[PDB]
């Protein structure tokens, strides 16, 4: 998680939460 | 000037509709508009009296209806998507 | 069983090197994310 990482959402693009949060995965 | 409320503001002809904040970014003098990665307006300067102001889309965010089947129940419970709950 | 354990956790050992000193090994998923984003601002830029 160390190595991978309202810009696109002041549009429209709105970036939704996973169904699935990280502490379930 | 207001703060924390969205507006439809224009500064020295730069017109935009955002949340107006108080911003810890810090410019250099003779700049005038901050911006971001898109280029878009992001944080801009007072000039009756310099400060540095954050900008911010409105809210948006889909409804969703959350409903259970019309076969059960006509009740709905509506999920706002990424807001926090005010402009409700 | 006992040096097949040492083989195993010595193995388990380097994974974490493997991982900590390269930041290649993970390209497939930053290439994933990365595209993404790619195209969200070009898409964005478009309206410009
Ligand atoms: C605006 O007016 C106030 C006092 O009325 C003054 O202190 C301030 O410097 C003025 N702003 C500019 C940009 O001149
Ligand atoms: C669905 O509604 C119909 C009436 O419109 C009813 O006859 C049927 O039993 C219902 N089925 C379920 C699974 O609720
Ligand atoms: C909602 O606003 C309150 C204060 O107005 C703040 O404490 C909270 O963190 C905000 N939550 C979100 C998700 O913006």
């Amino acid at each position: 998680f160390n190595k991978v990482t309202m810009a696109y959402r002041f549009n429209g693009l709105t970036v939704l939460p996973p169904l699935l949060t990280d502490e379930m995965i | 000037l207001v703060k924390n409320k969205c507006v439809n503001f224009n500064f020295n002809g730069l017109t935009g509709t955002g949340v107006l904040t108080e911003s810890n970014k810090k410019f250099l003098p003779f700049q005038q508009f901050g911006r971001d990665i898109a280029d878009t307006t992001d944080a801009v300067r007072d000039p009756q009296t310099l400060e540095i102001l954050d900008i911010t889309p409105c809210s948006f965010g889909g409804v969703s209806v959350i409903t259970p089947g019309t076969n059960t129940s006509n009740q709905v419970a509506v999920l706002y998507q990424d807001v926090n709950c005010t402009e409700v | 069983q006992k040096l097949i354990a040492n083989q195993f956790n010595s193995a388990i050992g380097k994974i974490q090197d493997s991982l900590s000193s390269t930041a290649s090994a993970l390209g497939k998923l930053q290439d994933v994310v990365n595209q993404n984003a790619q195209a969200l601002n070009t898409l964005v830029k478009q309206l410009s």
